[PDB]
């Protein structure tokens, strides 16, 4: 069993915790309880190979913004999450991308761009704009709903494939 | 340079590391042993977070620190003194200017705020995942509510208000799937006719599914509080480990029910059909990764009353002998193949709990509570980490739900199964063995014939599922 | 090559039974243990000048899985029947353990030893003489062991191997 260290990052309230708990427990969390730092494990077969995912769920609130280097050092791959009804959270993506690159001293870190809350009709970030950004990073873009499960396995397991092929 | 720290005389968590208070294992350090003060310092360390350590500590700390004392210590940890103005600040103030306060701002940003946030994360994890401390000690809960409810200052405010609400919700205290569950399968017994439910009249696929849902729910209900301190083996086990004991007693009852179904079927041809049906149920258990169920069947087939039934064995189809053999081989060599299979499958699964129990007990019994170093007694934390590695594995398999539909009547049938009746264990297992001797006597006594007891067809419907539109 | 003996430890739970195998297999001289490591229950020993391999099954902690006893006992060639010298109930349980072993093995003469284990400083309630009388009524050896000082531990396992060799 290969172990993969995944880290979920992004602005406060975009659904990092809801995405993770949907993956882990098949349950949608309605409450908004701001995370400090949580960690989960999941054994799962991906492309015929069993692995063990360690998933770090991080703090999006700005008051925790000085405490990120320590988890970025440990992570192998990063889900970079914004909410498609929150343009500020999309603008925050590049700050996470640049910090991860600095901390890991690498232009080639496994990452997936995730546009969450795709169950909501009132979108303010267009798919094309996010896809353009993902292409500029060399990474895939996956839209998700922690509420309905749409795209959730695809986002996490695509990140695993990235780490595997790194 | 490094930040300066408060004097260790006013803030106990600034004492320097030494082998008299902390020992590390041979990129964050791993603690072998330490004083409780050093464990709490590293639990809430300013340089890095350690969520594994938080879970390990909160799962196991009661073996070395009382809950009331832990709360006092983390409140003490939280109350960090700020440094006095520096010489440059002093000179600015003496000239009527605003000081830069560079060292103070750095200490707030890089020491106080991370330590305080990590103290609050300990509180959050404590309330969310180890709330039994507060259920069992109402005064502890009052102290936690008061501490959280009186934290001032805007940097912690979002988490203080959130933790207050989480506590209030925990005091008064839904699944979505990738697909639809398969259709419930029926055989001789039809929906709503619970009085006809039995081993051969329910569909073997649905017996295995409903037992898997029941056994999965029992597995998922066991909390670490029922395990740490080996409390399920001690005199108060019924108080401290009720969900674990309910799970084990279900497993025992199903094994005994399988044995009773076999040996109370006195006609040889009918008993062959019974055993064949049980091995079909085992096949579906394997397909569902219900290892508890697999071993329930294996234990019945290896029991003294069943194992000796050579005339029954002779008529079991070779393929079913092979299925049973490969299930038995999971347990051989101290569960070598079982452990490898558990670690290879795609959950959901239902682990066999007994291995975890033996490993927790032996880890507790085989390692000392303290290590003596330089005249000091240090908490042996490596022993606690080993226990929490096992409880963490247990919890990892408790997350994934089965995509199977409950059948309330079949569920109730297996919940109410009571093969022993009012008999005591020895009386009942002697009865099963005497039945075995009756239906297939020891050589050279001749094999008797017995009348059939089932009036319905014995042919199995098989264990491949059906799907109408 | 060398003979392997499959030994099974049986007895009441909650009274320190597991210390017997832990102390044997341990780094005798470093009080430490990881039971999860493959072959924390196999030990090569020399008994009366003959090297052999002990494979010890101790399911301590699984006592409530009472319908698995036959399955576990079936694996064994020799048995240590363990009670605690401060727990009279565990001593009274011995008769039924022995009866169950005889049934699983389908033999009236199964290699076994009676082991009285001192698991703490609580007052002894089973006297040596009572346990000696019971062992003699069964025709099996009696060994007393300490769960803390390792006294008697080697004697218990080696005596059982001799019972197997002399069966
Ligand atoms: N409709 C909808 N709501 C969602 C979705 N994901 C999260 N939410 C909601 O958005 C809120 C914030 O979710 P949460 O998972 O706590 O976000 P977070 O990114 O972890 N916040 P933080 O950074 O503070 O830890 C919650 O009310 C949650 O129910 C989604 O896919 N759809
Ligand atoms: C299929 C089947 C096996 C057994 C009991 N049994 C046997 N025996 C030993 C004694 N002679 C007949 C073979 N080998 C087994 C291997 C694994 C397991 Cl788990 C049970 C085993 C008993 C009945 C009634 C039966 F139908
Ligand atoms: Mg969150
Ligand atoms: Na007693």
């Amino acid at each position: 069993m290969t172990e993969y260290k995944l880290v979920v990052v992004g602005a406060g309230g975009v659904g990092k915790s809801a995405l993770t708990i949907q993956l882990i427990q098949n349950h949608f969390v309605d409450e908004y309880d701001p995370t400090i730092e949580d960690s989960y494990r999941k054994q799962v077969v991906i492309d015929g190979e069993t692995c063990l995912l360690d998933i770090l769920d991080t703090a999006g609130q700005e008051e925790a913004s000085a405490m990120r280097d320590q988890y970025m050092r440990t992570g192998e791959g990063f889900l970079c999450v914004f909410a498609i009804n929150n343009t500020k959270s999309f603008e925050d993506i590049h700050q996470y991308r640049e910090q991860i690159k600095r901390v890991k001293d690498s232009d080639d870190v496994p990452m997936v761009l995730v546009g969450n809350k795709c169950d909501l009709a009132a979108r303010t970030v267009e798919s094309r704009q996010a896809q353009d950004l993902a292409r500029s990073y060399g990474i895939p873009y996956i839209e998700t709903s922690a509420k309905t499960r749409q795209g959730v396995e695809d986002a996490f397991y695509t990140l695993v494939r990235e780490i595997r092929q790194h | 340079g490094q930040m300066r720290l408060p004097s260790a005389d006013v803030y106990r968590f600034a004492e320097p590391d030494s082998e008299e208070n902390i020992i590390f294992e041979e990129g964050i350090p791993i603690i072998k042993a330490g004083t409780v003060i050093k464990l709490i310092e590293r639990l809430t360390y300013h340089m890095y977070a350690d969520p594994n350590f938080v879970r390990t500590f909160l799962t196991t700390y009661r073996s070395f620190c009382k809950p009331q004392e832990l709360l006092s210590l983390i409140i003490e940890r939280f109350e960090i003194p700020e440094p006095e103005p520096t010489e440059a600040d002093r000179i600015a103030i003496e000239n009527g200017d605003q000081p830069l306060s560079a060292e103070l701002k750095r200490f707030r940003k890089e020491y106080i705020q991370p330590v305080q946030l990590r103290v609050l994360n300990v509180c959050r994890h404590w309330v969310e995942h180890h709330f039994y401390d507060f259920e069992r000690d109402a005064y502890l809960l009052q102290r936690m509510e008061e501490f959280i409810g009186t934290v001032r200052g805007k940097a912690m405010k979002k988490w203080v208000e959130s933790i207050t609400k989480i506590i209030q919700r925990k005091k008064i205290a839904n699944i979505t799937f990738q697909s639809s569950p398969p259709t419930v399968e029926w055989h001789i017994s039809r929906p709503g006719h619970i009085e006809t439910f039995d081993l051969l009249t329910l569909h073997p696929i649905e017996i295995a599914r409903q037992l898997t849902l029941l056994e999965s729910d029992l597995y998922r209900a066991v909390q670490p509080s029922e395990l740490v301190g080996s409390v399920w083996t001690k005199e108060d086990k019924e108080i401290n480990s009720p969900n674990l004991l309910k799970m084990i007693r279900h497993t025992t009852n199903l094994t005994l029910w399988f044995e009773k179904c076999i040996v109370e079927t006195e006609n040889l041809e009918e008993r062959v059909a019974v055993v064949s049906r049980i091995i079909e149920i085992l096949q579906v258990f394997q397909e569902l990764n219900n290892f508890n169920g697999v071993l329930e069947v294996v234990s019945a087939m290896n029991s003294s009353p069943v194992y000796r039934l050579d005339h029954t064995f002779e008529q079991i189809p070779s393929r079913q002998k092979k299925i049973l053999e490969e299930a038995h081989e999971l347990s051989e060599d101290h569960y070598k193949k079982y452990l490898a299979k558990l670690r290879s499958i795609n959950p959901p699964c239902v682990p066999f709990f007994g291995i975890y129990l033996t490993n927790i007990l032996k880890t507790e019994e085989g390692n000392p509570e303290v290590l003596k170093r330089h005249g000091k007694e240090l908490i042996n934390f490596s022993k606690r980490r080993k226990v929490a590695e096992i409880t963490g594995e247990i919890q990892q398999y408790q997350n994934q739900p089965y995509c199977l539909r409950v059948e309330s009547d079949i569920k109730r049938f297996f919940e109410n199964l009571n093969p022993m009746g009012n008999s005591m264990e020895k009386e009942f297992t002697d009865y099963l063995f005497n039945k075995s001797l009756e239906i297939e006597p020891r050589n050279p006594k001749p094999l008797p014939r017995f009348p059939k007891k089932y009036s319905y067809p014995l042919k199995s419907p098989g264990v491949r599922p059906s799907n109408p539109r």
